């Protein structure tokens, strides 16, 4: 079928971690979440200035 | 059919499971996808920005903008403690409410640093040294400068650079620690002193503002999904 | 893959550099870390953000909505369930999806029904089988005005039978919403005029979910309690905004009550003595 | 002869000539915390020679009716020179250890002991119904002994050397790390404790990682004219000593 | 691959090799086995040690907890049930736990819940399939005061919604320790002034359970019981100990009473005759 | 959808069984795994630790040290049994308790070796030979030390070597035995008897304890999970 | 599918031997346990200690 | 989860049926097999051996 | 998987006879019966004699 592996989320035996999936609807809004998706850009609402500003200087001179 | 043996779990409702679902609206076409300006992608994008915390948290003060005032005057005041609070990002009163304490309690567990940003508001003529400590769980709160200064401090002095950084390093026993802080998990107190003293020209006040800001650091996680105690009700609303 | 950052070990210093030194007046959050000030060891971090996801903290079934309907046509009983669809009366759900200006996502919807026998001196039954409907009428769709309207024939009108004793009914929709994203909060009106409605009612529409007993009569009055839960999947948000400090008062909009900002204590310096051997 | 060894730690020396190997912890031996297991951000302190010595504590006296004794650690050394001194001013610590017991007398004396180091040795009360106090649990450099009948304290340690005040068998404490002191053929025990915890570090005040019983198995004896006398000294060496969080030191 | 060891053909002996001597006192136990001490003959040992694997020893269920809730609101019976969670009152499980100090590991928790009527002189009902629903509320969480508090709104908190009839619910958790790994000794306090809190219970907090019916009323008083059950698996286990050997008195606490360390007998030499012609 | 017929079984819960099921926290960041000391594998890693044996499980000495004691004397005691039990490592009441007993009573099945270990702890200047014999089952307790004699017996001569080890082989009919043991499966005996006698200096004590040791061998292995019958309830805790 | 063939435990007729598994869930706590992990280490609590001891010898001199 | 239909026979017990099921006892380590004399495989092997015919079978 | 196609039993429409079969289970004792083991030797008991005999010859000579 259209299967596809994926990675599991660590276990409480770590330091055969994979699961399988196949969609069986045609609406993607049938699928699973996504909980799986890290993406991060802080940026947005930590540092949205004009001018970088380099942390070992003075933020204003 | 295939023979087939349904285990225990079947027919429940687990209001935290991921299965699919048939999709009562077939077909359906999606509007088309927007750029939006801001987008979030994990939550510690907001508990990672800095937010005004209410330090003077007196009866008094609950509704006005004193809560955040934090007053230093010129003249001796040498053995007084401006202020102090607990390492409680989410219990403690005084980051309970922040922009971090807030999501912190949509969560039972939490790990990381701290940073806390001082401003002063005084006149451009004012100055002044300021020894913000911090002392690790174990011993009594800092009773006196010295005993404060033992700790990890930094003292700031009032400049161009109207802020100061006292980023609280993590000194956890455990990895995590529990939003809903207990003395085992308990993460010391932050206290604040004067290292001199604020030195203010004639025909200006003596009296300045300080206020307080908390943010997560990069290393900051949270880790235990549960509902926040701070919103309730009786009845459905209409 | 969604790992912390790890701490540099640091060292003694003594330069012009001032990383601790800044000014929040330009609106920037410090991006200091304990090894900027102060002398730290390596860690090799390995904690993870992974449950700090937008999609893993909505992506919860919550409690949206609750009503009850009878069986029997006795007194002035409602018999079915009407409901314009929206998620502002229950504080907790509402209370995070307001996180957020604007959202997203597709989302799972599970049904909890459950019946029982109003209590009577003589109410010894052998009712079967209790089965239920619940139709969805989007916005301009004929609405039933009885358990025997001819609406709920449901001849396009996406609708669920289930018989009591199942596992509760489930289905997904997807993102409904006109607009490229669902809003939880509108700065306007209905009307050019700026007159009408104000805030979220004033654009937001799903259409109405009615529910009712497929089954004709019951010798004795019963009623049955459905809760409709909501659980958003396939997430998107944007703009992060102050959660919800005062009471949540109407459902309409935003109104409140005056609350403090924060709990009290005896004074700025006030720090409980946990140390007393 | 593997009879005589040398222990060498700090500026501190023991010596034997009637030992009996060495027992090292659960066949790991004391190390430093790593980087991919800390915590603790804050650089930690290793004083090294300053607190990684042999400090001996109170000697005790064996004698024909003697139960047994017990120590807790760190707590039993929060008085010890500087290893003391950090264990007040840190929040964190995390140390190694090697416990070695003395206990001489003479081809004719007789008597063995049961020299053993119990994690989490997590002790009962008297009187079931109540709880205990620390001070009951540990004091200091002074060692608490066991008792051959049961206790009746408020809030004592069920003393009652048949359960080791735990709810448990005392032939079975062999499964911690441990030696005897056969008299006729020992002379002393040592035993390399490493750090065993479900966490990196810990407070030295508040928690007792391990609990050292000395528990005899033999009753000592011997005839008339023969040294009455036979003391049981208890000296024990941190190692890999590092520590967390420094401020104030904390008020005992 | 987890065999046992064979046993070496051995034949007669005279030499200065002392297996059978040796010397407890270096805490050493003696690694002798039969061909050391006598002729023995080649056996080729098949058993394995499989079943005394700490996974296969402690991946069973067993139940940890139980408690009765009644569906209508007569006297003062109570009407959901609270739990903070914990494996110490049942001494079956504790017991087998309590073998090793530290311990790590996921878990499968299922529930056995069960209904009934009260007695009654005049009870004819005729209730449909009873609905149950269980809320994990971890540490800090809101914690409902009624059957119809909002905090089984179930916004964020895990929850699961079971009918009776249908298989007992289930569902697995992971390592939710804050610490490397769960602790079933604490010989430490929960203040640094070394007071309070002693044990266990100074450090464990895996939060609390709550149940309850989501049916609205009965017409005549019913009861259910739930029954937890713990399955540890994907184990991990440290620091073996002392079965326990007093019996357990309190849940919060090791207290014991001296208990004798096993059963008695006639004398030393004493050994029943079996044999008797 | 799969045409599918349950099977016998169905919708059951079964204590033992192993299925996978849902969490109920998704993605859930577990503490990192930290190195403990001591790490178990397999439960029969204990059971083959010596563990001292309460040979002199008398009424009297049920709750005191007594009951490790195995005393020996000086002086003609010819013909003396000083001890005897049944080989019987979790039915035994002298074994019962034992590290490896205590495990036993935690399945119903066992086989392999026994290691008896016996430590003279009298003086460094008493001296002695003693007969640890071993008779399977078949014949009466050895009432003679001829009798014993005659079985898988260890002469142990005392010196400085303090222990000696009696290896008790694994003489069974079945691969097997139950720890419930019945006259079936049964293990035999082990008696203890004088070889010589135990001769002292002047100035010097007459009796001499004599501690004994269990454990299981290489060849050692466990089978049916059970309960153990040593631990019990009539109520909850609290 | 991400199906993984191990060994069964031996039958009462031995002297196709082998069962499939595959992965559902995302978390590696939903999978069974680890009823085959056959290690062993005796050492750490039978022979702790410094110096070897070699059995055929004697344990002081 | 996978659109399933279940078939008329389901859930029922038929004791000549040949399904598998869960073990009770995980992990059992089965009695080494011992080659015993005289195994029956079918039992037409038993139908084969001769066997004494009571001819005379009169009440007496 | 591991699937194992084996042969069916004659059907009453004979002169795709075969079946898939996995097992699902870690313990063999979970397999189903063994229905297609055909072997035979009545020998054991219908000729358990020392000296061969042949048919066509005497018992006894
Ligand atoms: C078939 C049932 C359809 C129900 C539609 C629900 C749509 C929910 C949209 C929520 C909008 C918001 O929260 O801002
Ligand atoms: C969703 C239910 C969560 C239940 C958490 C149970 C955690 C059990 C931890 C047991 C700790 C111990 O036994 O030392």
């Amino acid at each position: 079928m259209g299967a596809q592996v994926s990675t599991q989320k660590t276990g409480a035996h770590e330091t055969i971690i994979h699961y399988t999936n196949i969609n069986y609807y045609k609406d993607a809004a049938s699928n699973s979440a996504n909980r799986q998706d890290f993406t991060q850009d802080p940026g947005k609402f930590t540092e949205p200035v004009k001018d970088i500003m380099i942390k070992t200087m003075p933020a204003l001179n | 059919g295939l023979p087939v043996l349904n285990t225990p779990g079947s027919n429940q409702f687990m209001t935290s499971d991921d299965f699919q679902s048939p999709s009562a609206m077939p077909q359906f076409d999606v509007t088309p996808h927007m750029d939006i300006p801001g987008e979030v992608h994990n939550l510690m994008e907001i508990a990672e920005v800095d937010s005004v915390v209410p330090v003077n948290n007196i009866k008094a003060n609950l509704q006005s903008m004193d809560a955040y005032h934090i007053e230093v005057n010129t003249g001796n005041y040498q053995g007084e403690k401006i202020f102090a609070f607990q390492m409680q990002p989410g219990l403690e009163s005084v980051f309970k409410r922040t922009l971090m304490g807030e999501i912190l309690n949509y969560y039972a567990h939490w790990s990381g640093s701290i940073k806390l940003t001082f401003t002063f508001c005084g006149s451009a003529m004012a100055t002044g040294k300021l020894l913000l400590a911090y002392s690790p769980p174990g011993a009594d709160v800092p009773a006196t400068r010295k005993q404060a200064m033992l700790g990890t401090h930094m003292i700031w002095d009032i400049g161009l650079q109207s802020s100061c950084v006292l980023c609280i390093p993590w000194i956890s026993q455990t990895h995590y620690r529990l939003v809903q802080q207990d003395e085992y998990t308990s993460a010391g107190n932050v206290t604040c002193w004067y290292q001199t003293g604020i030195v203010v020209p004639p025909g200006t006040p003596n009296k300045c503002v300080v206020l307080c800001f908390a943010s997560a650091c990069n290393d900051f996680s949270v880790r235990m999904l549960r509902d926040t105690p701070f919103i309730g009700q009786t009845a459905l609303l209409q | 893959i969604a790992r912390v950052a790890d701490t540099v070990a640091s060292g003694p210093s003594n330069s012009t550099s001032i990383p601790a030194l800044t000014a929040v007046e330009t609106g920037h959050t410090s991006q200091v870390e304990p090894s900027d000030t102060m002398q730290t060891r390596h860690v090799k971090n390995y904690h993870s953000r992974s449950e700090s996801t937008v999609e893993n903290f909505l992506s919860r079934s919550a409690c949206v909505y609750i009503e009850e309907y009878y069986t029997k046509d006795q007194d002035n009983v409602n018999r079915y369930m009407s409901w314009t669809i929206n998620a502002r009366r229950m504080v907790q759900l509402r209370r995070k999806f307001e996180l957020f200006t604007y959202m997203r996502f597709d989302m799972e919807i599970t049904f909890v029904i459950t019946s029982r026998q109003l209590p009577g001196t003589s109410i010894a039954q052998d009712m079967p089988p209790l089965t239920h409907q619940i139709m969805y009428i989007p916005p301009g769709g004929p609405v039933p005005n009885s358990v025997t309207d001819f609406a709920w024939q449901t001849s396009t009108n996406p609708s669920i039978f289930w018989t009591e004793g199942n596992a509760p009914p489930r289905m997904s929709i997807p993102f409904i919403s006109i607009g490229n994203a669902y809003s939880n909060f509108y700065d306007g009106w209905s009307h050019f005029s700026q007159n009408g409605v104000y805030g979220y009612n004033a654009l937001n529409n799903m259409g109405k979910l009615y529910a009712r007993h497929v089954n004709k009569d019951t010798p004795y009055q019963m009623s049955s309690t459905i809760r409709v839960y909501f659980k958003p999947k396939h997430i998107r948000v944007w703009v992060p905004r102050p959660p919800r400090l005062s009471p949540y008062i109407k459902s309409s909009n935003v109104n409140f009550n005056p609350t403090n900002l924060t709990d009290e204590r005896s004074s700025i310096t006030y720090v409980p003595d946990t140390i007393r051997p | 002869s593997d009879r005589v060894r040398s222990l060498t730690l700090g500026n501190s020396t023991i010596t034997t000539q009637e030992s009996a190997n060495v027992v090292v912890g659960y066949g790991r031996w004391p190390e430093y915390l790593r980087d991919d297991e800390a915590t603790a951000e804050d650089q930690p302190t290793q004083p090294d020679v300053a607190t990684c010595r042999f400090y001996t504590l109170e000697s005790v006296q064996w004698e024909k009716n003697s139960a047994g004794w017990w120590w807790k650690f760190p707590e039993a050394l929060k008085d010890m020179g500087l290893f003391g001194q950090n264990m007040l001013y840190h929040y964190l610590g995390r140390a190694g250890y090697t416990i070695h017991v003395q206990c001489n007398a003479s081809k004719f004396h007789q008597g063995c002991l049961l020299v053993v180091c119990v994690p989490e040795a997590e002790m009962g009360c008297s009187q079931t119904d109540k709880e205990v106090a620390a001070m009951n649990l540990t004091k200091g450099e002074a060692a608490h002994k066991f008792e051959p009948t049961k206790t009746n304290g408020e809030h004592t340690v069920q003393s009652i050397v048949c359960n080791a005040g735990m709810g448990v068998g005392v032939g079975n404490l062999t499964i911690y790390p441990h030696q005897w002191i056969n008299l006729r053929t020992n002379n002393c025990a040592t035993i390399v404790m490493p750090y065993v915890n479900s966490v990196p570090m810990d407070n030295m005040f508040r928690h007792y990682n391990f609990t050292l019983m000395v528990i005899p198995f033999a009753p000592l004896d011997y005839a008339a004219q023969a040294s009455e006398y036979v003391p049981v000294t208890v000296t024990i060496a941190p190692m890999c000593a590092e520590y967390n969080g420094l401020r104030l030191a904390y008020q005992q």
